[PDB]
């Protein structure tokens, strides 16, 4: 039964494998209102799709953690969580219980999180300069509509600098807000 | 200060803006294009783009790590080192824990039209070298190149100023482990006809 | 039974394609071998494409033509038994798109016959006597 | 074992007419038939264009068993010979070199003259002549009557 | 997977084969009978595609680009669909050989950059010919 | 196509499926059911393989290669098949 | 009045290219020559794009009664040799110069259609799955 739960997620696993990355591809999903909606972000596509499998909803609720608390990683969480089930099939065939499999990931998670502090070479000074914001914003805008990341970088970096108030040596009070930036489109 | 009417996209619309006084925290990004479907993704890309600004605060907002397959391959060498270091039955789960990270560079090679037999052995030889010294040298920044240009191989991802923020990568690992933990912890399900 | 029109033309191409796809794996020295099982249940293992077509059982009028094509190649030279079948089968594959283009088969045959005799003189400019015997030796890499 | 190694060179040099192998014959004829197809016309240009592109299946099949990408080897092979035929009819050459082959062992594009892979022309002429002779007899049958 | 793209190719060809005779001023016209029983005949491809209202997304994409061609320009509504559909047919055999669809998309983009550059060269613009706004026309 | 490569690995695993427990001095006894009503209880690995009727031709190749090793050495017949059988499973 | 309507559409758009298969054949020919540096998997992709550009003059000759098989073989010979301005006559089938007959077509029609056909093609080729919800 543990294999059938992975096969149900495997049906939607290959869809997210082609999402993340600048060369990724987009899937068409027809909305229930009779309107074609296509997007790269998986958190939006998973809401419009009808999923009757409860095991898949676990990754759907885990995807919302990437969409809400963070601004990136919606396509990454579906690829990582989907692969952990495929590599776990080798231990299930050998007769290993799911306890040591889960316990092995918990011991390996603390080893990985400890090394992430040593993986940082450079640090952003948070200058909020127009040229400095282009470094953080460019990779987030990327992996969608490849080739337009150079023009869209100057549009986002200029709008964020306007929202951020001028202050120094104060990190207690938050400044930026998500809803403070509204985007308009006209054909 | 200023209320005017300008033509945006071919139609006359009344614009609401200011200049200096009465500092406001609300901004608007104007977009134009012929295709209606392409304007939806660009609008949603900005919402995901500005959401990364929230992650620039005190909780590890300045730290960064190289992306595009650079970090995922380098972490494999560190995980396999801890496999033989930790005795017991955990050696089987630690080795499979590093192999599960090979899917990220594999999808980048498949979605780019590159061969699976090409990118994978080139990334291992780039991040694994013999250096006569304790301090690591050469370049650990080698990522997965889009290719389709230049000549052959990959290149430093720092040339294009593309990287993954630590707040995004570190928080994604905890979510990925808890997501697969719930599935592996459920050995039985009971459903009904719907 | 009698079958005419484009229905039998497509079956003749797919039949030769099925026979060709079997021998495409044995082309070249790096190619892969195959096993031929008879009604008794025995088999054999060989990498020679000439002995495969002789022992291969295929019922089809054009399939036996490829058998005679392999027998004629062995009596003349003996090398290229797999290559001569793939070249002849590739022309049958590209003839499908010519049918939908409203191209008459005689023009298809005439166009190949003119290109065959014209390519003979093209080889004359290619082929040449043994050379490069001074300042270097090209015979050392043959063996 | 020396007699088996000598028989390769003896049978090759026995015939005074040899051509470079490894895909040099099929790739060279593909370029010559392109310009010749325009000089004839009269509905025969489409037949020559398909007959010229049909010779590229031999190097493409060898690339499959060589693990190398067939789209990389076959497409570049056509461009190397087509660039060498620019100054060929002018009877003058500077950087133009011919005999660009394919090495299945090393998986790279090298000169077959230096590589030592040669096949006689007698096997080349009889191959293309017998292949078409068997292909015409198949195309001439428009009906199958089985009693 | 890759099998869905093949299904989308036949959807564009089915729309193309209907619009193939409609190319040109002397070309054939399509007679469409709506469920309202009102029968109309139109040469231009826009109105032809507007009455169909195909639910299939790939076939509807060719309708959206056809309406924009007739609006901002007004000419080439039929030719833009035939060119986009015929381009799908050339990429059909490429998927059977193992070629990924990404390099196929990026391969055509490189050809457009070289094609547009040649359009301005093939255009006729006279400067040093000592002409005016009349002698040209 | 790729279907014949799957049958080659499956036929090699089906032959090794019988001798899985036949390796080592602790090897257990097998019961071979004959169509005439007879049974063979011998635990010898290479003695059973000669009486096994197989369909796929690759299974006959494993019987011929094991017969050659049986003449040279008395033991290690099931060792080669299990070792070569697990290579195709991992690959 | 007929002469005024001809020069009226030419004044609105100052970018004009030679029609009648002239421009369509030259674009397909240049992509085949420049493909030598495009060699590799990207060569066969553009080479098929040059052949896909020949569907426009095809249907024009088929709908007018002309034979699309013979007109494409005789046009390429006259286009590659001598002058490249030789097009296809729309009245009587024969080789001719559209620049001599003064029959012109605006370039912005083909430029906007070339980018729209390629952009719409990349959207369809990128869809590996299609889900249609009922409602």
């Amino acid at each position: 039964q543990i294999i059938k739960s992975i096969a149900a997620i495997r049906e939607l696993h290959q869809m997210c494998l082609t999402s993340m990355g600048p060369c990724g591809r987009n899937k068409i999903i027809v909305n229930h209102l009779g309107k074609i909606i296509i997007t790269n972000d998986a958190a939006t596509m998973l809401r419009e799709l009808d999923i009757v499998h409860p095991a898949v909803k676990v990754l759907v609720m885990a995807t919302e953690q990437q969409k809400i608390d963070m601004g990136d990683g919606t396509n990454l969480v579906m690829i990582l969580a989907g692969e952990l089930l495929n590599v776990s099939e080798k231990l299930i065939s050998m007769g290993l219980s799911a306890v040591e499999i889960i316990q092995g990931y918990n011991m390996a998670r603390k080893f990985t999180l400890k090394e992430l502090d040593e993986m940082v070479v450079g640090e952003i000074t948070d200058k909020n300069d127009k040229n400095e914001l282009l470094k953080m914003i460019k990779p987030v805008i990327s992996s969608k509509k490849y080739g337009s990341e150079d023009i869209l970088s100057e549009l986002v970096s200029e709008a964020v600098s306007h929202v951020l108030p001028v202050a120094q040596q104060a990190g207690e009070i938050p400044y930026f807000n998500v809803d403070s930036i509204r985007v308009v489109k006209i054909m | 200060e200023t209320v005017k009417t300008m033509e945006i996209g071919g139609d006359r619309v009344t614009v609401f803006k200011q200049e200096q006084g009465e500092i406001s925290r609300t901004s608007t990004i104007i977009l134009r294009g012929a295709t209606q479907n392409n304007l939806d993704d660009i609008e949603r890309a900005i919402d995901d783009g500005v959401a990364a600004v929230k992650g620039l605060m005190k909780p590890s907002g300045g730290k960064l790590l190289p992306g595009a397959g650079a970090t995922e391959i380098e972490l494999i060498s560190r995980i396999t080192k801890y496999g033989e270091r930790t005795p017991g039955l955990l050696q089987l789960a630690i080795k499979q824990f590093a192999v599960a990270f090979e899917v990220v560079p594999r999808t980048l090679a498949e979605t780019a039209g590159l061969d699976v037999n090409e990118v994978l052995p080139n990334l291992y030889a780039a991040h694994n070298v013999t250096e006569p010294g304790a301090v690591k040298t050469d370049h650990l920044y080698k990522g997965v190149d889009i290719d389709g240009e230049s000549d052959e191989g990959v290149k430093d991802i720092r040339e294009e100023n593309i990287y993954d923020m630590l707040a995004t990568k570190k928080f994604a690992i905890n979510v990925a482990t808890e997501a697969a933990t719930t599935v592996l912890s459920i050995d039985q399900i009971i459903m009904a006809k719907k | 039974e009698k079958i005419s029109g484009d229905d039998i033309r497509n079956q003749n191409v797919l039949a030769t394609m099925a026979v060709a796809n079997v021998v495409k794996s044995s082309l070249g020295p790096v190619g892969l071998d195959k096993m031929l099982v008879d009604d008794i249940g025995d088999f054999t293992v060989t990498n020679d494409g000439a002995t495969i077509l002789s022992l291969l059982d295929v019922q089809h009028p054009a399939g036996k033509i490829l058998v005679e094509l392999a027998q004629q190649q062995d009596r003349e030279i003996g090398d290229g038994t797999t290559s001569v079948v793939i070249i002849a089968s590739e022309l049958l594959k590209r003839a499908n798109e010519l049918v939908k283009n409203k191209i008459h088969p005689t023009t298809i045959i005439t166009g190949f016959r003119v290109a065959l005799r014209e390519a003979i003189r093209f080889i004359n400019e290619v082929l040449s006597t043994s050379v490069d015997t001074l300042g270097k030796e090209t015979l050392i890499n043959i063996a | 074992s020396l007699h088996d190694s000598l028989s390769v060179v003896k049978r090759t040099l026995e015939s005074g007419n040899v051509v470079p192998g490894g895909g040099c014959v099929e790739a060279a004829l593909n370029i010559y038939l392109d310009n010749f197809a325009t000089t004839v016309g009269s509905r025969e240009q489409l037949a020559i264009a398909e007959f010229a592109a049909a010779l590229l299946i031999i190097p493409k099949t060898l690339a499959v068993n060589a693990a190398k990408d067939s789209s990389e080897l076959v497409a570049k092979l056509r461009s190397y010979h087509a660039a060498s035929q620019m100054a060929k009819p002018e009877d003058v050459k500077r950087r133009s070199y011919r005999n660009y082959g394919l090495d299945l062992i090393r998986g790279k594009i090298v000169d077959e003259i230096h590589a030592g892979v040669l096949e006689p022309t007698i096997s080349k002429v009889k191959s293309l002549k017998s292949a078409l002779e068997a292909c015409v007899a198949i195309l001439r049958i428009d009906t199958m009557i089985t009693v | 997977g890759k099998g869905q793209i093949i299904s989308n190719i036949n959807a564009c060809v089915a729309v193309q084969e209907a619009l193939k005779p409609t190319l040109g001023p002397l070309g054939s016209d399509i007679l469409i009978v709506t469920s309202n029983q009102k029968t109309t005949i139109s040469n231009d491809g826009a109105t032809i595609l507007k009455l169909l209202d195909v639910v299939h997304p790939a076939a509807k994409t060719l309708v959206d680009i056809s309406r924009a061609q007739d609006a901002e320009v007004g000419d080439g509504t039929t030719s833009v669909t035939i060119l986009a559909g015929e381009l799908m047919k050339e990429a059909k055999p490429f998927l059977e050989e193992g070629i990924s669809s990404h390099l196929i998309m990026k391969g055509y983009r490189k050809a457009v950059s070289l094609a547009v550059e040649k359009i301005n060269e093939l255009a006729v613009d006279i400067t040093s010919e000592k002409s005016s706004g009349r002698e040209l026309l | 196509g790729r279907q014949a490569q799957i049958s080659n690995i499956t036929a090699a695993k089906a032959v090794a499926d019988v001798i899985r427990t036949c390796l080592g001095p602790k090897a257990m006894l097998k019961m071979l059911l004959d169509p005439m009503g007879g049974l063979v209880l011998t635990n010898d690995g290479h003695a059973i393989l000669r009486e096994i009727d197989v369909a796929h031709p690759a299974a006959k190749s494993m019987l011929e290669l094991s017969r050659t090793q049986d003449e040279e050495v008395g033991d290690g017949t099931t060792t080669v098949i299990i070792l070569a059988g697990e290579i195709l499973a991992q690959c | 009045h007929d002469a005024i309507m001809i020069v009226k559409r030419a004044l609105q758009n100052k970018l004009i290219v030679a029609g009648g298969g002239a421009t369509e054949m030259e674009v397909s020919k240049c992509l085949r020559d420049y493909s030598k540096t495009i060699a590799g998997k990207q060569q066969m992709i553009i080479n098929a794009f040059a052949k896909a550009l020949e569907v426009i003059p095809r249907q024009l000759c088929e709908n007018a009664g002309f034979d699309a098989i013979e007109i494409l073989n005789k046009l390429r010979l006259a286009h590659s040799k001598g002058e490249k301005w030789y097009g296809v006559v729309f009245e009587t089938e024969n080789i001719g110069d559209n620049f001599a007959k003064f029959v012109w077509e605006p370039a912005l029609v083909k430029i906007n259609a070339l980018n729209s056909a390629t952009e719409a093609t990349n959207l369809i080729l990128s869809v590996d799955e299609t889900i249609t919800n009922k409602g």
